[PDB]
RNA sequence: ACAGGUGCUGCAUGGCUGUCGUCAGCUCGUGUCGUGAGAUGUUGGGUUAAGUCCCGCAACGAGCGCAACCCUUGUCCUUAGUUACCAGGGAACUCUAAGGAUACUGCCAGUGACAAACUGGAGGAAGGCGGGGACGACGUCAAGUCAUCAUGGCCC
């Protein structure tokens, strides 16, 4: 019933995490392999907070930019786990491909790592609404000017699912110059998939 | 200026009650009589509570406290202002907004708002905005100027309230109650004495009456706050 | 050489105007002869005729796109700009009759699940 | 007048066709004017957190000249929702009926 | 060990979707009233496409919706001139495609509560939401989807 914050936002203020040009035979490859890519590096880096990342490529090789709130644990001792992610990204990819990391001041003003702390909370088997209102107060502290927070589901292990949501802010969905952060992801608790969204707005 | 005079109350016609059909039969005290089916209010009772008013609000000007004027009456809004601001008191002369006292921590975002309006508008901030939304800004700014532009120095609760026509000002009087902050009022023949414990038996609604009443507050308050000022040296 | 451009749902038509006999080169041919429809024979003289001067001036029209009507309208739009470029004073005639307003009306585009623009399935109640 | 008797994930059987068609009838012995029937008997749910209740549905579609009325009935038994299903229309029929009859006066 | 399952359950679910409905609504904080469920705000006078706006008003404010920011089209300008154009090799014009200008009830005459607004007129390519699209509130229908995918349980 909704369209996707980010989606509907692309070319107006905002920006595709993707920054390639391919012929039209070359598209599909480039798409492909680079859905791999995302899959792969998130399935990895699953341990670290890793919001979004940017594959981007030039002819050849590629910069993967990936933006982060651990870059002590994503680069390693001296760039010794970097390096091993860097033979495998290229082992997969095409060209060795050049991956940097960028920091988030503020890990509470991304969409992705406060959706993803939910569901890590839930997973872990914290009361959904404590969850809810932690998130929502942290990120309302943190300088954000909206946030909201929907879970959907078995909330608790309820047989009959529900939805559930918080909002504090202003989060103006239908603007199109809101700068609003946005992640859905889920927690696997014991009782099914709880359906985390989170959205951020900050601005214009 | 502690003490009114009764010659030029009885000048000013302020004991000219309503008809002898709405009159409040709390009233009946200080009602003298009735001439051609209009009550005559009693210039000695109402210059006896004036004499106790007065002196209450020279000892509250004298500890720099707050009495906020409050008179919405067409008979009253420009001469509750006049007079409020020259003893540099609060006022409210066009509308009551309920919940003015009871509910200030939420007035104080409209005051804050329009105090910051005034800065925008102060420092020449119309060189950056547009042509009409400057205008509209400004708009809401003389809006917020009418509803709440005597109470934005108030800083706080009053110390008293001084209101005209305890009747028209009901929603006041309930504040007042409500928050236990005293309210000294001039209530007519037809008003309720209830709730007021500076009553002022007395003609609310001839403007040439109101006037001497509110311009005696006034002059109350200005020499309060001067015999305040004489102990600094 | 008073030059104007006119355009109407496509047409794009340049017209280059000077003071003459009435010879109105229609993109390299007469008027007759490029305009098999009266309607838009029509169109193309309203202007001149408008005004009380058609065999006054010779035209040189090069129309390109659009159809057979919507030429003769974006000539006609052309040849009004044209005009108003020469006389200034011609505009307060030429104004009544909605002769230099362009046209925007445009073919609507084919909406999803309709048929065309407007039109929608139907369905047996 | 036309009859039609849909299943929707369920196989209408003989008795479903008889047990529709004989209050259809029913309903058009007292009201002349009806257009269409559309009767459709449904399994909408395996009732897995109810324990049945509304797990087969009967709707019936009806078209009179100048109006549509539709009713539903869930229940537990199909031949318990045919009942439910066939008594609302027949009190919708009754209803648009003297509705009609009475714009006269 | 297991893998595999387009096997079951959409009435255990996530994600996605339809629908009322691009309808103008849906709420909350504080205050006040009521024993209470609740109410008020959100009602009323107008006005609008619009809970749009103004004015009143025990309400004062806020949020999601409305509107605007987005795309395209309609006029003009700037950079550029090939594979585009052709007025006289040309750098005019058409065109292509990036950045802008314009439009705001701005002006006039009226009506209107000294209001919001409405009616008409000028100029302009466009006049009052210029035309079209994207955008689909809280919820509803145990609506659709376990057969895109993921997924608790059951089953081979």
């Amino acid at each position: 019933q909704k369209v996707h914050p980010i989606g509907i936002r692309l070319g107006v203020v905002k920006k595709h995490n993707a920054n390639w040009y391919a012929s039209p035979k070359q598209y599909s490859e480039y798409l492909i392999n680079d859905i791999q890519v995302r899959e792969y590096l998130r399935k990895k880096l699953d341990s670290a907070m890793i919001s979004n990342i940017m594959i981007e490529r030039p002819t050849g090789a590629a910069k993967i930019t990936i933006a982060t709130a651990r870059p002590g644990i994503v680069i390693g001792k001296k760039g010794e786990d970097i390096e091993r992610l860097q033979k495998e990204l290229t082992k997969m990819m095409g060209v060795p491909a050049q991956v940097n990391i960028e920091e988030i001041t503020s890990p509470d003003l991304d969409a992705r790592l406060v959706a993803d702390g939910i569901g890590s909370q839930l997973e872990r088997r914290v009361m959904f609404r404590r969850a809810m209102k932690r998130a929502v107060q942290n990120s309302m502290r943190s300088g954000a000017k909206g946030i909201k927070v929907e879970l959907s589901g078995r909330l608790g292990g309820a047989e009959i699912a529900r939805t559930e949501w918080y909002r504090e802010g202003r989060v103006p969905l239908h603007t199109l110059r809101a700068d609003i952060d946005y992640a859905s992801v889920r927690a696997e608790t014991t009782y099914g998939t709880i359906g985390v969204k989170v959205w951020i707005f900050r601005g214009e | 200026p502690t003490k009114i005079e009764m010659r030029d109350l009885l000048q000013a016609g302020a004991h000219f009650g309503h008809q002898t059909r709405f009159w409040n039969p709390k009233m009946g005290p200080y009602i003298f009589g009735a001439r051609n089916k209009i009550h005559i209010i009693n210039l000695e009772h109402t210059v006896k509570a004036f004499n106790e008013a007065l002196n209450y609000v020279n000892g509250l000007a004298s500890k720099k406290n707050k009495v906020l004027f409050v008179g919405t009456k067409r008979a009253a809004s420009g001469i509750i202002a006049e007079q409020a601001t020259r003893a540099g008191m609060p006022y409210v002369d066009h509308r009551w907004l309920g919940g003015m006292l009871t509910n200030w921590k939420t007035l104080r975002q409209s005051i804050n708002r329009l105090k910051e309006l005034e800065k925008q508008a102060e420092d020449g901030t119309f060189a950056k905005l547009t042509k009409r939304e400057a205008l509209e800004r400004t708009r809401d700014m003389q809006k917020l100027e009418r509803s709440l532009g005597g109470i934005k120095d108030m800083g706080g609760l009053p110390d008293a309230i001084f209101v005209v026509d305890v009747d028209h000002e009901a929603i006041a009087i309930k504040e007042a109650k409500n928050l236990g902050i005293p309210v000294i009022g001039i209530v007519d023949t037809n008003s309720n004495p209830d709730n007021v414990d500076y009553i002022i038996p007395a003609n609310d609604d001839a403007i040439r009456a109101v006037s001497l009443y509110v311009t005696a507050m006034a002059d109350a308050i200005i020499a309060g706050k001067e015999y305040a000022q004489t102990q600094a040296s | 050489r008073n030059y104007g451009t006119g355009r109407r749902k496509t047409s794009t038509a340049r017209v280059f105007l000077a003071k003459g006999t009435g010879s109105i080169v229609v993109n390299g041919k007469p008027l007759d002869e490029y305009f098999s429809r009266e309607t838009s024979r029509m169109v193309v003289r309203q202007p001149l005729e408008l005004l009380d001067s058609p065999t006054a001036y010779d035209l040189y029209i090069t129309v390109k796109g659009g159809g057979i009507s919507g030429q003769a309208g974006a000539i006609r739009h052309g040849i009004t700009r044209a005009l108003i470029e020469l006389d200034d004073t011609n505009k307060p005639a030429l104004k009544a009759a909605g002769f230099v307003t362009r046209d925007s009306r445009q073919v609507e585009r084919k909406k999803l699940g309709l048929r065309k623009a407007r039109k929608r399935p139907q369905f047996s109640k | 007048m036309n009859v039609t008797i849909r299943g929707h994930h369920i196989t209408v059987t003989e008795a479903m066709n008889n047990a529709v068609h004989d209050k259809l009838t029913k309903i058009a012995r007292h009201f002349d004017q009806i257009q269409s029937i559309q009767v459709i008997l449904s399994l909408d749910n395996s009732g897995a957190s109810d324990g049945g209740q509304k797990s087969h549905k009967a709707e019936a579609i009806m078209r009179v000249s100048g109006q549509e009325m539709f009713v539903q009935a869930l229940e537990d038994d199909m031949y318990k929702a045919i009942n439910e299903m066939a008594d609302k229309l027949d009190r919708q029929v009754s209803k648009y009926k003297t509705r009609l009859e009475r714009n006269k006066v």
